[PDB]
């Protein structure tokens, strides 16, 4: 549940 | 004049691109002379440096630096030997060109003014014509140093000058709002031109050397002719209101040139007066510009460090 | 099937995407039209002014359109390539390195011409300006090399093998991408931040004890006036920049420093929607430095609505 | 490309050296700062310039040197020949001979051991020295007799110009004077005598205009004679050229106006003044009366000081000036205000 | 010296030049110098 999006 | 040749035909809008840009100045570009075989004109600026362009290919064959940055004036010699530089230093510097060491120095640093030097031509090689802010125009001899004839004879500043062609006489433009035309040889006035509001700015010959125009200040070139001693016609319109600061005439005679201080290249039909053309190119006050003898191209110089090399 | 996709409901979506593309079209006419005059002495501001804008135009005609089409509507299955997401995130962090210098190398310049200004007509030179410009940008390439060290693609899906659950992610282990980060953050945040503050209170305290104490008359306090209109074009640079560039580098390092074991479900919806919230306030950035130089100065106010009308 | 049979590219290389040196001196041209003067009196002009002066190239004048020296000598014994004086010695008829042969064959000034013996010889000859004295009979160079007299060390092989040669080879008088590390000039513009008009633009960009304007000339008459150097800071501080450059502004001999308002008062000069008749109320009420005369405060700003011939805190004074001539004016253009 | 007669000479000889004027006429671009020289 990590965003993936930087 | 214009009341008389009407019958003829108009040229048209005279559309002049800008060929060349020769940036590397400084400072404000004062004046430029065109070489006589077409292809090197010099111009000097007020940082110092009077610049020998390749106007062909856009290079720079020389920059002579001055002893003072205070410059007003250059000539190119017709024999391309030399090249004459003037201004609040009073003293117009003549330097070398066709050096056999090869580096440009100053052959001499000529004096005898104590007023700055407005402009400068050559004669031949070896004799040039100076005007001065002493009020006296001076013809000098390059070798032994000295005035051969000072012209006296005029009560305020005097502030261009302009030879006619043939090399035997030449007209001064000044600040009493009248050009006299002096000559080389009797070394006194021929003939007194007024009819100008204000000052004469700049001044120049027109081919047949029968003519000369006048940049005033009030926007009015005058050409005025030499024998009738009248002033035949009056360059003027309305909104223009700035200061002519230098004129040009063509190889033919039909298209005459100015610069204002209304940051643009006036193109002035000789015959008909209208503006037939505009070159606003620049952004600041064109002090100079030039048509080189053979009729081929126009050079520009202004106070923005750009010289426009306009066909 | 398409799961890491995260429920972010219509109508602030297309709120936020109605502020970037309102953002987006007025910052870049400002960055054209303030590029264009000053395409159009010691003129060593001019090029910082139109670098500035020039990195900003760039950040956002690159990033922000392509960040729309494939970021807030078309999430995970992306569709610009391997290429192009390395050099995209290349050319975003190359722009924010370049703004961040522009902002230190602009506010060092002013800082040499007020506070020491025969150092800055020894010094400073229109050649050398030209050389510090064209060394900021290797500066920015040379610092955004190592994001195309770091980017990368990577399947998640319930195998690793669909190609619908493959992202575009730093692919690099924890720590290293704590490095890298940490010293972009370091560097192109808070370096910048402290020169550019120290500076610009420097020569408002400069400017302030030239018209206060005045070492003669102020010329009926008018362009003294306008001089605290100068400070307030000081000021107003300096705390657009702090306050632009804060939150979007605080949300870098929190995505660095959480570890999954910190993040929820709402915390995931609060980061991506504190992820356009950053986004929008670094394309408020790209639009308000030209509008800043623009607008509080009335001469930029008329020779600019000349340049449009 | 195509290189156009490897001269030309020469040409072009040759403008790229060019664009070098001068682009260096176009970054000498920024750092060197300009002060343009103006004094409708005398002012202590002299006494200005003086304090500010007191807190390779000449090698280019070596031909220069030689060339005044040979015309010099030339001109002598031509003359000689025209006003009909022999030699003092029969035998300095050789060496006239070869002067002409030696400056004949050569392409411009030069010097050498023959040459410099030749010309010795000749300018102690008692028949050269009597054409030497009449020389108000025909044309010749003012430093004959300087360059002439010092042969010797001017003939000397490894010869390097002084400063007094250059100046030996009535406008501008430029003063390089340099001030804190920080190179300056100074332009004493005075001297000449011409249209102020014509040649002022000349001057636009200047850092900051120097009016030095005396004190004690409140009631020679030719009209006033302060009221003509008001005149003339109207139109220099209200001209188009200097919008946006101040004006300092130095009121000399302050010692003498103390004596000479102690014995006259100052209502010869302005009947509209009747404060007291002190010094620091006459001198605020005269910086007052400049002062008001800026047209365009918002731009310029006209700086002011007192001194007598005395005082060395004037010159670093004009270094406060010039910084606060140099920040407000980057203030103008750095983006702020 | 009869102002109309030395117009109308500087008239007929400008008339007499005008034809082979580098400036007023125009240019081909081969024949002239002038080339804006892409290189």
């Amino acid at each position: 549940r990590r965003p993936y999006i930087l | 004049l214009s009341q008389i040749t009407n019958n003829i035909d108009p040229v048209g809008r005279i559309q002049m691109r800008t060929r060349r840009t020769l940036r590397g100045h400084l400072a404000k570009i004062y004046a430029m002379h065109w070489g006589t075989d077409s292809r090197l004109l010099v111009s000097a600026s007020q940082d110092g440096k009077l610049i020998i362009w390749d106007s062909y290919t856009t290079n720079k064959v020389h920059a002579i630096p001055l002893r003072s940055s205070w410059v007003m004036t250059c000539a190119y010699a017709p024999s391309g030997n030399y090249v004459a530089c003037g201004g609040l230093d009073n003293i117009c510097s003549i330097y070398n060109l066709k050096t056999r060491e090869g580096n440009v120095r100053v052959s001499r640093e000529l004096a005898g003014h104590t007023g700055y030097l407005s402009c400068c031509r050559f004669l031949d090689d070896n004799q040039i014509v100076t005007s001065s802010g002493d009020t006296t125009c001076a013809l000098w001899d390059i070798e032994t140093g000295q005035q051969t004839t000072t012209f006296t004879g005029h009560t305020g500043d005097v502030m261009s000058l302009s030879l006619a062609p043939d090399t035997r006489l030449f007209v001064s433009g000044a600040c009493d709002a009248s050009a006299k035309l002096w000559d080389v040889r009797e070394g006194m006035c021929r003939q007194t031109f007024t009819g100008h509001e204000s000052d004469i700015n700049a001044i120049c010959f027109f081919p047949n050397g029968n003519a000369f125009a006048t940049g005033s200040d009030d926007a009015t070139c005058r050409l005025f002719d030499l024998r009738a001693d009248q002033e035949l016609m009056t360059y003027s319109h309305d909104n223009i209101i700035c200061g002519i600061t230098s004129v040009s005439f063509s190889k033919s005679g039909r298209l005459l040139l100015a610069g204002y201080d209304d940051f643009n290249c006036n193109v002035w039909d000789a015959l008909k007066a209208d503006r037939a053309g505009v070159l606003a190119g620049h952004d600041n006050r064109v002090s100079c510009l030039g048509v080189t003898d053979d009729g081929m191209a126009v050079a520009t110089g202004s106070w923005d460090s750009f010289l426009k090399i306009w066909n | 099937n398409s799961d890491l996709d995260v429920n972010t409901d219509i109508y602030s979506k297309v709120l936020v995407t109605a502020i970037y593309l309102a953002l987006f079209v007025v910052g870049t006419v400002g960055n054209s039209v303030t590029l264009f005059t000053l395409a159009r002495l010691q003129s060593t501001v001019d090029y910082y002014l139109g670098s500035l804008a020039l990195s900003d135009l760039l950040i956002l005609l690159l990033a922000m359109p392509v960040e729309l089409y494939n970021f807030i509507w078309v999430h995970h299955p992306w569709a610009f390539g391997d290429a192009g997401c390395r050099g995209y995130y290349f050319l975003r962090d190359a722009c924010t390195y370049a703004t961040a210098l522009n902002v230190v190398s602009l506010s060092v310049e002013r800082y040499l011409a007020i506070c020491h200004p025969f150092k800055a007509k020894t010094l400073m030179s229109r050649s050398r300006t030209k050389k510090f410009i064209s060394a900021i940008w290797l500066a920015s390439a040379l610092l955004a090399i190592p994001m195309l060290f770091t980017m990368g693609l990577q399947n998640l899906s319930g195998d690793g093998t669909h190609p619908g659950g493959l992202v575009c992610t730093p692919i690099v282990d924890t720590a290293t991408l704590k490095v890298v980060i940490q010293v972009n953050t370091f560097m192109s945040f808070l370096f910048p931040m402290l020169v550019a503050s120290i500076l610009n209170t420097v020569i408002a305290n400069k400017l302030t004890v030239m018209v206060h104490q005045a070492a003669n008359m102020t010329i009926e306090p008018g362009r003294v006036q306008a001089l605290r209109r100068g400070v307030l074009v000081l000021r107003a640079v300096v705390i657009a920049f702090v306050v632009c560039w804060l939150p979007y580098h605080v949300r870098r390092l929190m995505f660095c420093y959480i570890s999954d074991e910190q993040w929820t479900t709402f915390l995931f919806d609060f980061y991506h929607y504190f992820y356009m919230l950053t986004n929008a306030l670094v394309y408020v950035s790209a639009a308000i430095n030209p509008i800043l130089y623009n607008l509080v100065s009335a001469n930029f106010r008329q020779v600019f609505l000349s340049t449009l009308a | 490309g195509c290189t156009l049979s490897a001269e030309d590219k020469a040409a072009v290389e040759r403008s790229k050296m060019i664009d070098r040196n001068l682009r260096e001196d176009g970054e000498k041209a920024a750092r060197e700062v300009k002060l343009l003067l103006l004094g409708a009196g005398e002012s202590g002009k002299s006494t200005i310039v003086k304090q500010m002066k007191i807190i390779e190239e000449c090698k280019q004048y070596k031909a220069v040197v030689y060339s005044n020296t040979i015309q010099s000598i030339i001109a002598i014994i031509r003359a000689m020949g025209r006003l009909k004086i022999d030699f003092g010695d029969s035998a300095r008829a050789d060496d006239a001979r070869q002067l002409f042969v030696l400056a004949g064959a050569a392409e411009e000034g030069f010097m050498t051991a023959e040459l410099a013996g030749v010309i010795k010889r000749l300018w102690k000859d008692s028949g050269v020295q009597a054409c030497f004295n009449r020389s108000r009979e025909y044309q010749l160079n003012d430093s004959a007799a300087y360059y002439l007299n010092d042969l010797d060390r001017i003939a000397q092989p490894n010869y390097i110009p002084t400063q007094q040669d250059v100046l030996r080879t009535t406008g501008i008088v430029e003063t390089h004077f340099t001030f804190k590390d920080l190179h300056f000039k100074m332009f004493d513009v005075g001297g000449q005598r011409s249209e102020r008009k014509k040649w002022i633009h000349c001057f636009e960009g200047v850092t900051a205009i120097i009016f030095c304007v005396a004190l004690s000339d409140y009631d020679l008459v030719l009209m006033n004679r302060m009221h003509e150097s008001m005149k003339l800071f109207d139109s220099i501080c209200n001209n188009k050229w200097f919008t946006d450059t101040s004006i300092i502004l130095f009121l000399n001999k302050k010692d003498l106006f103390e004596e000479k308002i102690k014995k006259s008062p100052l209502t010869i000069c302005y009947p509209e003044y009747a404060g007291s008749n002190t010094y620091e109320e006459a001198a605020a009420y005269i910086q007052c009366q400049f002062e008001d005369l800026n047209k365009r405060k918002d731009t310029k700003e006209i700086y002011t000081h007192f001194t007598c011939a005395t005082d060395t805190k004037n010159v670093q004074f004009v270094f406060d000036a010039v910084t606060d001539v140099i920040i407000k004016n980057n203030l103008k253009d750095c983006g702020l205000f | 010296m009869l102002v109309s007669k030395c117009c109308e000479e500087v008239r007929d000889y400008v008339e007499e030049r005008s034809g082979e004027d580098p400036l007023v006429k125009g240019i081909p671009e081969d024949k002239n110098p002038f080339k804006e020289l892409k290189g």
